[PDB]
């Protein structure tokens, strides 16, 4: 998948149909952060890195910051 | 004799600030030491995070020095000029009368060259001050 | 080269990375500068400067 | 007149400095073509034909962080003047042509003198070797010319756009919540895709006019480059 | 472009072949060989001395994009004016009853 | 073993550099630089005033004047100059009074 | 731990060596390996029969 | 004795007040420079001379023999007349460092005494001259210093309508 | 006017100024100081390097006689071109 | 070799007696050469005394060729000696150093005096006659050496990295000849497998053809001044003229087997001015017998019949060969049980990273049957 230009990399096969379909798997060893493992959703289950702290909660703490830079001087301007 | 051409000439110990130096290295090391991170001629590398955290920081910083260093000179020139023609006759005018004058001045060049030409073009029949009403 | 790194799928993932979550920030204060420039230019009580025909930068640099 | 100042750098210096403590690979080069001279094997030369190497690669590195990093808003490029490229082309086209001179050896020249014996030589031949002569230092000038002209247009091309982006944007976004708000969006997408198509453009055109700057400065060396086959 | 080779001294044509402005400056014609410049090229050229011919271009060229171009631009003289500041020869000379130091001794 | 660039400190590598590897490309960039120097380092007042300000001369201080004036009255208090010499005036003391006197 | 590669990389380097790649060198030597046991009683016996003759 | 050191300051002067140049001291620099041109050449020649002279053998015969680029025949016998005076005696013959030194040495040295002495020379007219360019030369090597505007004070001769400014 | 005006170093912090006369003098000053020991004689190429090319040039400047004028090179005001005074 | 207080002592305590000495050493060696000279002059071939033309093919510029302007002067022994051969060429050295400090003197006056102290605080470059003592001698002959180890893998890696580069051998002997003449010092090389590299080279690079870099790290090599390089063609003259009185010396020995009643330290002497036997390594008479063998094997039987030496360039690769030390290895072996990276523990795994860990581990196997199986599910879902 694509996030504007930042492509997500892919691993590429190493093993064929054959050996493949003799592979036996067991979510149970895997980690608890990839298990349903989705190539197109990788980090979906992956942990945030400060509990509580949204992506939207940064995008609206960087708008107030814009609108505090725009709006600051109409409250406490400053002479020349 | 005076000066060693030998780089092997050493002027400290190998111990000296070594523990800032291996966390200045750590903080190198980390993102950019990785398969991934293949530079195009050391000028663009392959991390994104790299970009998305550098353009927005040069961007921050180049935006502050103009806006605070650069365009602070032409919106001074624009209140001199448009108030007295003098630094003292602008300071008798009070600070919301220069934030107004200043907000103009964005609006200004907000419109640049597509916007009405009546904020610098005075019409015929108006009644505010010419270009000599200092003179 | 653009080879690889963490990409979020979607918005709600930008936290998972303290670079995406400053990019995230970074996004948030450009595209909400413009709605403050709308509010604060296009404003009521916004009064053009009554001597902006005593001078311009239009004369100057002729 | 003593001017001081400081270029653009700094920032990006103390990143070269940080990323680059340690020893890292590179595997992509924007001017390959100045490694591999020769492509047919058994041939050999004795003039010094890599010397460039460096040099071409030092250049693009500095082109590439003021140029490349001049599409982010307010970054400047201090080196930009007509002249000072002039001397920076100068500079590397004149030592590689006083390095030809300087090895004292005429009938290096003697392909200036074009065509055959067939050919005239007072009004044909000697005319095409004074225009080509010519053609030298007309190729330095138009490197440099074509270096300056592509950023500044490029530049200006940019800064007007944003100045309708942003006068459209603030000052008939309204629009959106009034009837004629299908225009709005209409002209919205579409300075959208023209911002996304110019940066890809300008991206894709720095990397090619460095590409392109090096070129010639490479083909100035080849011309007067003979290969000796092993035996 | 290819490794360029000397010609043998058999190789080279003899004088009389070569051809001028109008026509062979042979015999009763061989001083007039020093005054036409075709014939000189002419013979370079047969010769494989084609260098003579290339060399003095290109150099005076250099020397015009480097040093004389400069120069020329800076310090040449312009053309002179209609009406002419003529020197009068009045300055310079010492005042009367003026006491020069003398001469070192 | 011995290598420029990794046995050599950076002065000694920068002349071995620009000596025994870019040493035209060094003699050229000097001569520029000379003839930079030479007839690209001045600048008129006038041009100054046109070019030299980033948002314009700010005549209603003529800065230019005031650093004329401090150059002038440094030169003519350190050098001890007589500024009311006849050849500075054109006329004679006596004149220069009897003019203060008139005006 | 390595000298002789550092060594002759660096050496190349400062010569105006720049470039990584040896095809002919490789061409040369791509085709080395130790040789089977077979392949060691044969050679034995054309150094044996040279020497006899 | 250095002379350039003293008479840099004197030439800046005079270029500086080139406006009180009188004919005479034109003629002076003129003929410096008709000096100049002659030391380049006999210099030039020397080394010419002796470049010849320490050229191999080998080389000579190529350069003075066969083929004749003009044929008209004096070209020839003029080159085997060289070549010839050349060969007949032994001549050394070196390489290298040797032979840059034979031939530079003596015309570096011809060159720069030749040139020294007329500087000597140029200073000696300077001195003798009656101007105000001569009275600035006796003047800087008695103080040691050079005084400008010293035709204003002195007021040196000045054009039939530019006397005014003495006018005190 | 303004777009073009975006083309412009952002980074100058000071201009000093300089005459032509003054700081060739203090050279000059310099290369005598320099030139002047006894253990330098005047036929060192050292000496030569330093004093002949100079000489040279003033005495070409010197010899010069052109019959136009060329304009003071320090004056007020060069940028008007019916005015070369 | 760096600069140190005790040497500079010792050169200005010697300078004067050094001087003389150089003085002495100048009569006679202009004696010597004078002999030399005129028994060239006189019988030496027509192209060799005419000083015959030797122009490249590619630009046409003139350098030495080692068959025509190098001349063996089998008959030279009735007029001179080997030992005023060997002294005329240590005195070619001293004098060539020593007129380069004189020039540098000339040039810039009294203002060379402090690079003048810079230059006797070090052996390198100070003549061998300012060593009035066998402890000094032996020091300036460690500097000497020292420089000779600094310059020559330089120049060995500049001629093998270009042929390699630019070209190949033609057969299986020169392969092994070519790979075998570049051995380090530490094991000793066969010169009848070696040989065949000269002709190669021949028709690589002859010695006319030498390119001005390899002739500096030459004249590095073999401590010959190279400030003011200037045209290849003096270096390049020096280096001839050297040669030449060594070859000359080499095939009087050879013929006079002098080198067996020569003494050892005269043999040794013998054996460092071919540049062959360091004076660090403490050889003795056995190997110095077997590399000064080696080196008359490598000239090979035409040398004798005919006077010509093999190329110039492939001989002083293979003797400069000896100073190519194996490269240096220090520290017990304990050492690589250390870890580099300690210092990035505390950061830990990013995402990614944990996902690199996760599909490249133990369990890649499972977690890329797993997702294959979901991609093929999905694509038959989708068509
Ligand atoms: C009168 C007023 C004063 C001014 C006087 C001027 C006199 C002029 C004379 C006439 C000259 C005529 C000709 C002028 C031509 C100019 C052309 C020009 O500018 O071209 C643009 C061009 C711009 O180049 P660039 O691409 O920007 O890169 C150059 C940069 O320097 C970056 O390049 P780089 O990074 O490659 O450089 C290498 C860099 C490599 O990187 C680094 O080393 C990193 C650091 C970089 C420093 C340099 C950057 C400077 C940044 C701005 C200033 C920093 C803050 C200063 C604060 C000042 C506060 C007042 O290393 C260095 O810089 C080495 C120096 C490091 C110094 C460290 C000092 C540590 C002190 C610690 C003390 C601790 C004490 C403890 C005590 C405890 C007690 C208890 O400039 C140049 O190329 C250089 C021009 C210089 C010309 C010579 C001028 C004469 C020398 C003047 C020295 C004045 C000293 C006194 C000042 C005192 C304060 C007022
Ligand atoms: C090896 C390098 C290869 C790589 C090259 C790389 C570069 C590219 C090449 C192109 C150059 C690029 C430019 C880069 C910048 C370099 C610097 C630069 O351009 O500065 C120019 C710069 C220009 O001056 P400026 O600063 O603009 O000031 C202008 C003033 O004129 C200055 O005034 P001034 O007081 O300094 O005097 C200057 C004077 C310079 O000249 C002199 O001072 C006098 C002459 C000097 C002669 C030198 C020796 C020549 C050989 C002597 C004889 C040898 C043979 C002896 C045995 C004979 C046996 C019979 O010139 C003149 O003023 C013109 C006077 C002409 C009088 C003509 C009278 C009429 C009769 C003679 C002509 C017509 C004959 C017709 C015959 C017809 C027969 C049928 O400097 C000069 O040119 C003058 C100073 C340097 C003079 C050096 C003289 C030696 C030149 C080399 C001669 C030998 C080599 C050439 C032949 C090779 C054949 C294989
Ligand atoms: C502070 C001091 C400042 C000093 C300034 C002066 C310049 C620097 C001085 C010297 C610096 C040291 C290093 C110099 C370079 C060393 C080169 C080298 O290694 O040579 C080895 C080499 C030894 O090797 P070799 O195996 O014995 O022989 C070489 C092989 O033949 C080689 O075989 P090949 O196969 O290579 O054969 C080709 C070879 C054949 O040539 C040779 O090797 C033979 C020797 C050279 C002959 C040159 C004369 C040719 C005939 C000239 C005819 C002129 C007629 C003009 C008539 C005019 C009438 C009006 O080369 C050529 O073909 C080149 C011919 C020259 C072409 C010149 C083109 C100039 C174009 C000018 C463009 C325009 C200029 C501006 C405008 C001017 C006019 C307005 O040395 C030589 O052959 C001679 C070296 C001479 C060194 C220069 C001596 C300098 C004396 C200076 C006196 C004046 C001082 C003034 C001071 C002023 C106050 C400070
Ligand atoms: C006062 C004015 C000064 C002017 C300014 C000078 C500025 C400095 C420049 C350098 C000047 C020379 C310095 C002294 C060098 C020592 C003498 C010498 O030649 O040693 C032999 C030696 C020859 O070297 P090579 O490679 O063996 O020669 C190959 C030949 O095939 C060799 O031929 P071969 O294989 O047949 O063997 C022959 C050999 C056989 O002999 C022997 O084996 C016996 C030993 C003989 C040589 C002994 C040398 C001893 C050196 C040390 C002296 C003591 C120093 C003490 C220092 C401490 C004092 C307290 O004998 C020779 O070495 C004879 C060589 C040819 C004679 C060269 C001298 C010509 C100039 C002198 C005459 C001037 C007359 C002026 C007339 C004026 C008319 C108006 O010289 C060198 O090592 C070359 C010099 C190295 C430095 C080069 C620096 C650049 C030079 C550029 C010059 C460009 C022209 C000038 C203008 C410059 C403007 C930038
Ligand atoms: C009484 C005695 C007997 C009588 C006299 C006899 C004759 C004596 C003379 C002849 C002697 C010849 C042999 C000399 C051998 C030694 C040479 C040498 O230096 O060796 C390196 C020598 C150490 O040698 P070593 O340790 O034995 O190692 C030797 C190895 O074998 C390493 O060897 P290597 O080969 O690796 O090293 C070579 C290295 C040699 O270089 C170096 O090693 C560099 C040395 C300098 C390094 C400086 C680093 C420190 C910088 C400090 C900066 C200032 C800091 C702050 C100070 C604050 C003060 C308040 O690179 C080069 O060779 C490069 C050569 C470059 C040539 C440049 C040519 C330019 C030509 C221009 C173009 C022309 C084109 C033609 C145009 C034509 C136009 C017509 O370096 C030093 O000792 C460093 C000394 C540093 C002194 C302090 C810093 C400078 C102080 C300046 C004071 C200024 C005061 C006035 C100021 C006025 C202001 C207005
Ligand atoms: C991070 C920032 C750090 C700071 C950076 C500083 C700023 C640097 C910026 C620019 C740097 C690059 C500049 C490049 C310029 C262009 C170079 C170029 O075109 O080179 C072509 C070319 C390249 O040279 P090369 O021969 O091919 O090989 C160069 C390799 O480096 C040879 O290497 P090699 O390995 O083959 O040989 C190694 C060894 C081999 O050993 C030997 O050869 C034996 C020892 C030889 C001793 C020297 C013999 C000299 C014989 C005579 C030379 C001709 C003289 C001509 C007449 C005199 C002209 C002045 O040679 C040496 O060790 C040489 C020792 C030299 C020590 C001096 C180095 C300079 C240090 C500074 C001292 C001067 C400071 C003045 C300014 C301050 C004043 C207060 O140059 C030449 O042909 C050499 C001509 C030399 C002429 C003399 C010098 C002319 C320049 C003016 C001198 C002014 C003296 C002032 C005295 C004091 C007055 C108060
Ligand atoms: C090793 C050589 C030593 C030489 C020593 C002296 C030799 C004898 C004197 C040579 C002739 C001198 O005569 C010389 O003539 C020329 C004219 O031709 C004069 O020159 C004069 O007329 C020419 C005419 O073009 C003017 O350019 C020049 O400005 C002017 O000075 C010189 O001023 C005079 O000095």
């Amino acid at each position: 998948y694509n996030m504007l230009v930042f492509r997500d990399p892919k691993r590429r096969p190493q093993l064929s149909e054959e050996e493949r379909a003799k592979v036996v798997v067991n979510q149970a060893e895997w980690p608890e952060e990839f298990k349903d493992f989705d190539p197109d959703d990788p980090y979906k289950n992956s942990p945030e890195i400060i509990k509580g702290m949204s992506s939207w909660n940064l995008f609206l703490w960087g708008v107030e910051c814009a609108f505090i830079y725009q709006f600051y001087e109409l409250v406490f301007p400053k002479s020349i | 004799v005076l000066f060693s051409t030998y780089r092997s000439s050493r002027l400290v110990s190998k111990e000296f600030l070594h523990g800032p130096v291996m966390r200045f290295r750590a903080l190198g090391e980390y993102y950019f030491q990785r398969a991934w991170n293949g530079t195009l001629n050391w000028a663009l590398p392959g991390e994104y995070r790299l970009y998305a955290v550098m353009i927005p920081f040069i961007y921050f910083y180049h935006r502050w020095h103009n806006d605070h260093t650069l365009d602070r000179d032409h919106v001074e020139k624009a209140m001199i000029m448009r108030w007295g023609g003098t630094l003292e006759d602008v300071r008798k005018l009070s600070a919301k009368d220069q934030l107004r004058v200043r907000c103009f001045t964005d609006i200004e060049k907000l419109y640049s060259a597509y916007g009405p030409k009546d904020t610098y073009l005075q019409p015929p029949g108006d009644t505010l001050p010419g270009k000599d009403f200092y003179r | 080269m653009l080879l690889g790194g963490f990409v979020p799928r979607r918005f709600s993932q930008f936290n998972r990375d303290p670079c995406w979550m400053f990019f995230i920030f970074s996004v948030g204060f450009w595209l909400g500068e413009y709605p403050a420039m709308m509010i604060k230019y296009n404003a009521r009580d916004l009064v053009y400067d009554p001597h902006r025909y005593v001078w311009s930068h239009h004369d100057d640099h002729h | 007149m003593f001017l001081f100042f400081f270029c653009d750098l700094f920032w990006l210096r103390l990143l070269l400095c940080m990323y680059y403590c340690v020893w890292s690979r590179l595997c992509f080069i924007v001017y390959f073509n100045c490694l591999m001279l020769i492509f047919d094997f058994l041939l050999f030369c004795l003039f010094d034909l890599y010397l460039f190497v460096g040099l071409c690669l030092f250049l693009l590195l500095w082109f590439m962080l003021f140029n490349l990093y001049s599409l982010i808003l307010y970054y400047c490029i201090t080196y930009l003047n007509l002249y000072l490229l002039f001397c920076i082309v100068f500079l590397l086209y004149i030592a590689f042509l006083f390095l030809f001179c300087f090895l004292c050896d005429f009938f290096l020249f003697n392909n200036l003198l074009v065509g055959d014996s067939f050919m005239d030589v007072f009004f044909i031949r000697f005319l095409l070797c004074f225009l080509e002569c010519f053609s030298l230092l007309c190729r330095c000038l138009s490197t440099f010319l074509r270096l300056f002209c592509n950023l500044l247009s490029s530049h200006f091309l940019l800064l007007m756009f944003f100045d309708f982006f942003y006068f459209i944007f603030v000052f008939f976004f309204y629009g959106v919540f009034c009837y004629w708000f299908i225009l709005f969006i209409f002209v919205f997408c579409f300075c959208l895709l023209f911002y996304v198509f110019l940066y890809l453009l300008d991206l894709f055109a720095a990397i090619l006019q460095l590409f392109i700057f090096c070129n010639m400065i490479l083909q100035l060396i080849m011309d007067f480059l003979l290969f000796l086959l092993f035996v | 472009g290819e490794l360029f080779v000397r010609p043998k001294l058999e190789e080279i044509p003899p004088a009389d072949q070569c051809r001028g402005f109008f026509g062979p400056l042979n015999d009763s014609l061989k001083f007039l060989r020093l005054l036409d410049i075709k014939w000189m090229m002419n013979r370079a050229v047969a010769m494989r001395r084609e260098y003579l011919i290339a060399t003095p271009t290109l150099f005076t060229f250099i020397w015009m994009f480097t040093w004389k171009g400069a120069v020329i631009y800076f310090w040449g003289d312009r053309a002179p004016p209609r009406r002419m500041d003529w020197n009068t020869e009045e300055t310079g000379r010492l005042p009367l009853g003026f006491k020069p130091t003398p001469a070192p001794l | 073993v011995y290598t420029r660039w990794k046995c050599d400190r950076l002065p000694v590598f920068q002349l071995k550099l620009f000596t025994q590897e870019y040493p035209m490309h060094a003699a050229v960039g000097i001569f520029t630089i000379i003839f930079l120097w030479k007839h690209m380092s001045h600048c008129s007042e006038e041009t100054e005033r046109k070019y030299g300000w980033w948002a314009g001369y700010p005549y209603w201080r003529d800065p230019i004047a005031r650093r004329n004036e401090t150059k002038y009255k440094q030169m003519i208090i350190n050098n001890d100059v007589d500024i009311t010499h006849p050849k500075w005036t054109g006329c004679s003391v006596e004149q220069l009074e009897e003019l203060s006197r008139v005006v | 731990w390595c000298p002789e590669v550092r060594d002759r990389a660096e050496l190349e380097v400062d010569i105006t060596g720049w470039q990584w790649w040896s095809p002919l060198e490789e061409r040369r030597l791509l085709p080395v390996r130790l040789r089977s046991v077979n392949e060691v009683r044969e050679i034995m016996s054309k150094t044996q029969a040279k020497k006899s003759a | 004795t250095k002379y350039e050191l003293k008479m840099q300051y004197f030439d800046e002067w005079m270029i500086r007040w080139r406006k009180f140049q009188t004919e005479s001291d034109w003629e002076i620099e003129k003929g410096r420079q008709w000096w100049r041109r002659f030391n380049m050449a006999v210099s030039g020649a020397l080394f010419c001379g002796l470049v010849l002279y320490t050229s191999g053998t080998a080389t000579l015969k190529r350069q003075y023999g066969l083929p004749h680029f003009f044929d008209i025949g004096v070209d020839g016998q003029a080159k085997e007349t060289m070549l010839k005076t050349l060969t007949s005696r032994w001549r050394y013959t070196p390489q290298g460092y040797g032979r840059v030194l034979i031939t530079g040495v003596p015309t570096y040295i011809l060159f720069v005494t030749l040139e020294h002495y007329r500087e000597r020379r140029r200073m000696q007219q300077y001195l003798q001259q009656n101007t105000v360019f001569g009275e600035q030369m006796r003047r800087l090597l008695s103080t040691g210093k050079i005084e400008e505007y010293l035709p204003v004070n002195i007021k040196a001769t000045l054009p039939a309508s530019q006397q005014a400014i003495y006018n005190y | 006017s303004n777009p073009a005006d975006h083309f412009r170093p952002n980074l100058k912090a000071l201009t000093l100024y300089a005459e032509r006369q003054h700081y060739v003098d203090r050279w000059l000053h310099v290369k005598e100081r320099w030139l002047a020991p006894w253990y330098l004689p005047w036929w060192s190429p050292l000496f030569q390097l330093g004093t002949w090319y100079s000489q040279r040039s003033r005495n070409l400047f010197l010899v010069e006689n052109h019959l136009s004028y060329r304009p003071y090179k320090f004056r007020r005001n060069d940028e008007d071109r019916n005015n070369p005074y | 070799m760096q600069g140190s207080w005790s040497v500079l002592k010792k050169n200005c305590s010697n300078f004067f007696p050094g001087l003389l000495a150089f003085a002495q050493q100048t009569q006679e060696a202009y004696g010597i050469w004078l002999r030399i000279y005129n028994r060239q002059q006189k019988y030496g071939p027509t192209d060799f005394v005419e000083q015959s033309e030797t122009f490249s093919p590619d630009y046409h510029k003139r350098f030495h060729s080692q068959d025509k302007n190098m001349w063996v002067d089998k008959e030279l022994c009735t007029e001179v000696s080997q030992k005023e051969v060997a002294r005329l060429m240590t005195y070619k050295l001293d004098m060539w150093r020593m007129a380069h400090c004189a020039g540098a003197l000339l040039a810039t006056g009294g203002y060379a005096i402090p690079f003048g102290l810079f230059w006797l605080a070090n052996d390198t470059w100070v003549p061998s006659s300012f060593n009035l003592t066998g402890e000094e001698l032996r020091a300036w002959r460690e500097a000497q050496d020292l420089y000779r180890y600094r310059s020559a893998p330089s120049y060995l890696t500049d001629t093998k990295w270009h042929f390699d580069f630019h070209a190949y051998p033609w057969n299986e002997t020169q392969e092994r000849a070519w790979d075998d003449l570049f051995e380090k010092n530490d094991v000793r090389r066969d010169p009848k497998v070696v040989r065949p590299a000269a002709e190669m080279y021949d028709g690589f690079i002859k010695f006319e053809l030498i390119r001005r870099k390899s002739l500096r790290h030459l004249c590095r090599s073999m401590n010959i001044p190279t400030f003011p390089m200037l045209a290849r063609l003096c270096n390049g003259t020096r280096v001839r003229d050297y040669w030449n009185l060594a070859w000359c010396e080499d095939y009087m020995v050879i013929t006079q087997r002098l080198h067996e009643s020569m003494t050892d330290e005269e043999l040794y002497d013998y054996a460092w001015r071919r540049y062959l036997a360091p004076y660090d390594k403490n050889l003795n008479r056995e190997q110095l017998m077997e590399r000064v063998e080696d080196y008359f094997e490598f000239l090979g039987p035409d040398f004798v019949a005919h006077g010509k030496a093999p190329n110039l360039v492939i001989l002083t690769n293979y003797v400069l060969g000896y100073y190519n030390d194996p490269a240096y290895l220090e520290g017990d072996i304990s050492e690589l049980d250390k870890n580099d990276y300690d210092h990035l523990a505390s950061w830990g795994k990013d995402a990614f990273l944990r996902r690199l860990e996760f599909e490249n581990g133990p369990l890649r196997d499972q977690v890329e049957a797993h997702t294959q199986r979901l991609l093929a599910e999905r694509a038959a879902i989708a068509k």
